[PDB]
């Protein structure tokens, strides 16, 4: 599956999310 | 064309929405089949069929019978296959059936020559048989069927779709924060996602057990009307 | 549903026939009591190739009383009451649930009294053979030939069937 | 004891109730030992193990390593044996791998017979593979997780459970006639019902994108508190 | 193992069984 | 200073809920039964329960779950002590099976009862002879009091990091 994490950190709502929820943020990186 | 749908993981509503989709493509007015190829041979109660009518097209290749004599006329453009009732013994042990089913390889691709459909619908398990690969390549497009909760979010991650397969998500529910946090990040993230989703709706969930398909069941629904939206996105890229 | 075209017209939503449809709007037309090119906009939709007029009609679900759609001569035509021509977009954006450009190869537009009127005109030369119905209308309309009654619904029973084979 | 906790479908909690329960036991004074014997490797992110982490014991048995330096332990009475990360090669040809994991069983039992636990959990698929069923047979007891809608119902007169298997509800939901419906059903025509259940619980979704069991994420959630009463109800009913 | 005796004892019971005819041929057979 | 709780089982005893400490349960009870302005015997009633073998009184106190101010539990000595004020007699099992989400008789194989005021005060007279060592506390406040050497702050809240381990 094409997954493409370019730009997450530059949306205000992710931001958040990635901070609040370590699964997502390990995925993002 | 051949759509397969298939889930990323278990109980995500794949029967369902295969059911679903079928019922709102004949009403379209298309010529559909719709297949089971899972061997829990659960779509086929979403149609009306007895629990007791143990008649399949595995079914009866396994007893030397002919498989085509196991369909079932739904509507006058919607057609049914289900998979059949295995033993317990058949369902413990695998091996000694998943092999003996090579003949439904050649005969989907009689059906799609035939040219007697417009579309092929199959209800696809998330095993790795050889038999479920053949069955998907035989597939023209695919839809992966999702729920956004934190197991398809890894599945996503760890896990291989169909090629050229779009990820549905169904079960979307009313204030969830985690879901709206995982949906906001799929929608910049994912790029097989498809544009349309399914929410969680009581009517999907009592249309099983009214045995019909949702459309049929409850027309104005909200997940009825979501599954005719993609029924009608199908016919204008899946087209074939 | 005629009655209404005749006398409460805004009051009209989802689809029309296409004869009341057209009566609809020219009572919009003619009401004096009404601004004089505020009224709404006439949308006309050639669908892509690879969709029928009354498959896309089941994506056109308008949610302002008022709002009235009809098919026919492959043509899905709608009026979008006290809708301005800057904001179809807006509004069209809001009544199907996919983008308009990938279910309508063409459209056009009528936001004046004068051109709507003489649009209808067109429209009300067409022959009734062409006129469309909606499909789930249509589609009940065909017999069942193994329906059964459970004591409160009609239910379907599948029939056995042979896949032919060649 | 030994407990197997297996889902009679797909995504019904298995693998949440199976790292909760295992926090709740070791929070109520106990040793408990929780493995993974789902290839999907699912169950260490519930216990903050990073998604590169591919250690695991079937990992280090198809590289010929001992099993027994895959262990991880998570706090002073809970320890956690991962299944391991494979390949899209190994995943999708599973022949070759599922027979040659039947150590494990064998080495189930040396930790059985050391009493250093007094709780081993299972994380156990559905799938019907030799390992499967083997693992199965050293569980000394058995919870089929379900879901309260017309899918488990069906399965429950189709598909056979574990020998001795208890029932456990999960995602109850509020304001579901059709699951209301199902659920004074099976209170009295499901035997093998467990006292207790579990309710759909935005904490049972969330613990998981913050990586912990429940227990630890939100000790005082109801989905928490009703998996406590299972942990003090299995130290009741299923010891021995 | 699932025993549908004296399943009609409870009012709600028999209504859900003419209501959903997925649990009725369940406890018919 | 006095200790919060301590003051409420002094002027306000009928304002706690939940797990007290045993000291702090006998002094609650004991101000409630001397209390002029409640009625002469409908105070309430203790209970002494004793757990099945295969449980310990930190693992069924899990199980106890109160919901009517006024009603607290204490540990001791291998006995889960209950006061559940203004609950008649006759209603006991009533209001257990309302604190307990599991029947009372599978997890305790054993009770005792007190309604009357000199019964009441009565037992507080013997529970006050229970050594201080011999108090119980809930499993969550003493689990969670143990050193954790695999902790790791993550700038908000703490985290576990799981550390490899031979299995042996
Ligand atoms: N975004 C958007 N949605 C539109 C618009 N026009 C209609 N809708 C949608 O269609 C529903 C019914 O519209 P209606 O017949 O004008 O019926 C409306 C209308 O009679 C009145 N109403 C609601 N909001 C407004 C408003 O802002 N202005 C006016 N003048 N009337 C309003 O209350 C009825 C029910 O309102 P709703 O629950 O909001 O429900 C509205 C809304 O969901 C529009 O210009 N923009
Ligand atoms: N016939 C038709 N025309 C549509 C529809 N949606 C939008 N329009 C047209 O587009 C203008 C701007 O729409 P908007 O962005 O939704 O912006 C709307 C919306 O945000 C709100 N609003 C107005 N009426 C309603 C209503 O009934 N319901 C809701 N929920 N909002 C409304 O006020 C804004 C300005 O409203 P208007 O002056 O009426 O102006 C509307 C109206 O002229 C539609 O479904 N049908
Ligand atoms: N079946 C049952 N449940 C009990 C009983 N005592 C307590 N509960 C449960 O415990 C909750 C908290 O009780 P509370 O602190 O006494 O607090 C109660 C109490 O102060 C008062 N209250 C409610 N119902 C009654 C009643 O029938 N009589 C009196 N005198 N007060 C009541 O309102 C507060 C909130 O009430 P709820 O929402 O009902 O919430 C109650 C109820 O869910 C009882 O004797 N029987
Ligand atoms: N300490 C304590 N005692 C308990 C508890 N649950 C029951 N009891 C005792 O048992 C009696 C009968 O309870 P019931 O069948 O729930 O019958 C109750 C219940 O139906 C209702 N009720 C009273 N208070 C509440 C309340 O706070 N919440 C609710 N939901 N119902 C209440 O009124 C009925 C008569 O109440 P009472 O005269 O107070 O009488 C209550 C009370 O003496 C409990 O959690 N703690
Ligand atoms: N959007 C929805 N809202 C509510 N209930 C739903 C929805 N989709 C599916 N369900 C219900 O969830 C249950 C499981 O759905 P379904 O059987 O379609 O899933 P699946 O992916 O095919 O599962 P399986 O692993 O058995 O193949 C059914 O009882 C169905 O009615
Ligand atoms: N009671 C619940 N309330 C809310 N969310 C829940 C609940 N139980 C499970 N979930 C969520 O549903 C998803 C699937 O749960 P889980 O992984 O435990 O199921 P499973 O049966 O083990 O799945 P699989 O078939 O992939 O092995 C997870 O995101 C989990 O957090
Ligand atoms: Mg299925
Ligand atoms: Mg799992």
């Amino acid at each position: 599956p094409d997954i493409d994490y370019a730009d997450i950190s530059q949306r205000e709502q992710l931001a958040a999310a990635l901070k609040r929820w370590p699964l997502l943020a390990e995925f993002a990186q | 064309a051949v759509l397969g749908l298939q889930g990323v993981r278990g109980g995500v509503g794949t029967t369902t929405i295969t059911a679903a989709l079928a019922w709102s493509l004949q009403m379209l007015g298309e010529n559909v089949l719709v297949v089971d190829a899972c061997p829990d041979n659960l779509l086929r109660l979403s149609f009306n069929v007895d629990f007791t009518h143990r008649q399949g097209w595995a079914r009866a290749m396994l007893d030397g019978q002919d498989w085509r004599d196991a369909g079932l006329r739904y509507t006058s453009q919607l057609d049914l296959l289900p998979f059949g009732q295995l033993s317990i013994e058949e369902q413990e042990n695998p091996q000694h059936w998943q092999t003996r089913l090579s003949d439904i390889c050649s005969g989907l691709q009689q059906l799609k020559a035939s040219g007697r459909y417009q579309w092929i619908l199959i209800d696809l398990p998330r095993d790795a048989s050889q038999i479920t690969h053949q069955l998907l390549s035989l597939c023209d497009h695919s839809l992966a069927i999702v729920n956004v909760d934190a197991n398809c979010h890894i599945r996503l991650h760890q896990q291989a779709l169909p090629d050229g397969a779009h990820i549905l998500i169904n079960n979307f529910r009313i204030g969830s924060q985690v879901q709206d946090d995982i949906y906001q990040l799929w929608l910049q993230s994912q790029r097989r996602l498809l544009p349309m989703l399914i929410h969680r709706d009581e009517a999907m969930a009592e249309c099983l057990a009214a045995k019909q398909p949702v459309g049929e069941y409850r027309s104005d629904a909200l997940a009825a009307e979501e599954i005719l939206t993609l029924a009608n996105w199908c016919l204008l890229n899946y087209s074939g | 549903t005629t009655l209404l075209s005749m006398t409460q017209p805004l009051k009209l939503r989802g689809f029309q026939k296409w004869d009341v449809f057209c009566n609809a709007v020219n009572n919009m037309m003619n009401n004096p009591l009404l601004p004089a090119h505020g009224k709404g906009v006439l949308v006309a939709l050639r669908p892509v190739p690879g969709i029928r007029v009354e498959q896309a009609l089941t994506l056109c679900r308008p949610n302002r009383t008022g709002d009235i759609m009809t098919i026919g001569g492959n043509r899905l035509v709608l009026f979008l009451s006290f809708c301005r021509i800057n904001d179809l977009d807006t509004a069209l954006n809001h009544i199907f649930p996919l983008p308009t450009g990938d279910i309508f190869s063409n459209r056009m537009v009528w936001f004046e009294d004068d051109q709507i009127s003489a649009e209808l005109v067109q429209m009300r030369l067409l022959a009734p053979e062409q006129w469309g119905m909606p499909l789930p209308l249509t589609q009940s309309s065909k017999p069942v030939i193994n329906a059964e009654h459970d004591g409160r619904h009609w239910r379907r029973i599948p029939e056995p069937m042979r896949l032919l084979d060649d």
